[PDB]
């Protein structure tokens, strides 16, 4: 028998489902999404890190004029300064008084730190939802790990499970994402070859092993000081270093629905977006016939204690008169209240105690023990703590 | 890199809100977030300060220094 139900995509919340196979005693299954993982498919656009302003020794051409050649290097800057007369510790470096030139050279490549300290620019698309659903099956807890695509059958104790497809294809992630160590950021990063100076992407490397890198760093070479050998320049400071302090709080702290964000691989854990359909093909052996199950008669219900809250603040005592000894399923016929126990051992002319959760001050609910219903009248009082820590 | 932690503040609750009496011995980072709109906010607490934070139905996560984040939810 195939039982089809839909639960919200919320981790750590046990849900009760009533399995009613015609001509067979009702079955109550408790389902809880241990952990919900939303892993998006990533496509690496580029890597960014701190750049390296590579300034070699300046070419001081004594008694001659130096010539700047166009070099294919990121942020390549070249300038020849005339009327230079530089000095070293033991006097002037050039023989000539006039006609000496200084060629200043500079370019921006990946720093030695790029293998250790780096941010990755990814294209996030179509998140794959996965979740191991703890199932209270035959008085025992069973763990089912399946792809939430609706096309992955996992069989545990002869019961076939088909999880999903997810109602929402989203995930605390936009189309463009940025990853730094254990932190993920939603960022509309500039494309490769479009990075601005002093900003994220001032230096762009397609892969961390890449030889040719893109560079756009406002590098402007200045005229050296009188009688001084040095390469003065005006620039834009590291965009990656600037982003490291300007990034703000990561998705782990800003994402709605209490999403937990993890890396390697990047994923959204325990979020609250959309619902999850569940299909359970329960084998014939698990079911017990109505005649084989005890018959419930002369039922009465009393509520000695009730508090309307998120947890099981309600207590109900149900008196019964059972035809034989056996296991009976407990289920609330009113959607306003939920019962903690799924199965109880029935005896004879005895009574049972159940724990229930409700938000209503005046709780009117029907409890189905095996195949017979009993009305419960409850006057539930407000909780003491307005805020709870679960 | 090894680090330390601060002390747990005296917590008092109200209707859809949490009240914390912060007693820091040194500068301590106080951060908090909500659901779909997290609305991340942060402040460095230097001395004795009382903080009133709104707890939405979706829940509120509060991080006080090097301590593990505190989670708050309203009662139904």
């Amino acid at each position: 028998y195939e039982h089809v139900t839909v639960i919200p995509n919320t981790v750590g919340v046990p849900y009760k489902t009533l399995v009613n196979r015609p001509g067979y005693s009702p079955m109550v299954l408790e389902m809880e999404l241990l952990s919900v993982t939303l892993e998006p498919t990533l496509s690496l656009d580029y890597i960014t890190c701190e750049y390296k302003t590579v300034i070699p020794s300046p070419y001081v051409k004594c008694c001659g004029t130096a010539e700047c050649k166009d070099k294919n290097l990121p942020d390549y800057s070249c300038k020849v300064f005339t009327g230079v007369y530089p000095f070293m510790w033991g006097g002037a470096y050039c023989f000539c008084d006039a006609e000496n030139t200084q060629l200043s050279e500079a370019h921006v490549e990946k720093s030695e730190s790029c293998k250790t300290e780096f941010a990755s620019a990814y294209r996030a698309h179509t998140a794959s939802a996965s979740a191991k659903l703890r199932v209270l099956y035959q008085g025992n807890n069973i763990t089912v790990t399946a792809y939430a695509n609706g096309d992955h059958a996992v069989t545990v104790k002869d019961a076939k499970f088909i999880v999903g497809p997810m109602s929402s294809a989203w995930t605390p992630f936009d189309n463009k994402i940025v990853v730094y160590k254990g932190d993920v950021y939603n960022m509309d990063y500039p494309p490769f070859g479009a990075g601005r100076p002093g900003q994220f992407g001032d230096i762009q490397s397609r892969t961390p092993e890449s030889k040719d890198v893109y560079a756009n760093t406002q590098l402007v070479l200045q005229r050296p000081a009188a009688g001084t050998v040095h390469v003065p320049y005006s620039q834009a400071p590291s965009g990656f270093k600037y982003w490291l302090k300007e990034r703000g709080a990561s998705l782990q702290h800003t994402a709605p629905f209490g999403c937990q964000i993890a890396t390697n691989p990047v994923r959204a854990v325990n979020c609250a977006v959309g619902n999850m359909p569940i299909s359970i093909d329960i084998p014939e052996a698990a079911f017990t016939r109505v005649v084989d199950a005890p018959s419930l008669t002369d039922m009465s219900c009393e509520v000695p204690a009730c508090t309307h809250s998120s947890d099981f603040g309600g207590v109900a005592i149900i008196k019964y008169a059972a035809s034989k000894k056996g296991k009976c399923a407990v289920h609330s016929m009113t959607n306003a209240v939920t019962i903690r126990e799924a199965e109880i051992e029935v005896e004879g002319n005895s009574q049972l105690q159940i724990s229930f959760s409700t938000a209503l001050a005046s709780a009117e609910f029907r409890v189905q023990v095996c195949s017979t219903q009993v009305h419960c009248a409850a006057e539930c009082h407000p909780p003491k703590d307005h805020i709870v820590n679960y | 890199c090894r680090v330390p932690k601060a002390r747990n503040p005296t917590v008092t609750y109200g209707k859809n809100q949490v009240i914390m009496l912060l007693y820091p011995d040194h500068p301590t980072l106080l951060s908090y977030r909500n659901g779909e709109e997290p609305n991340y906010q942060e402040e460095w607490v230097m001395h004795k300060k009382e903080v009133v934070l709104t707890v939405p139905t979706e829940g509120l996560e509060v991080t006080w220094g090097n301590n593990e984040p505190y989670k708050y939810w309203p009662q139904l």
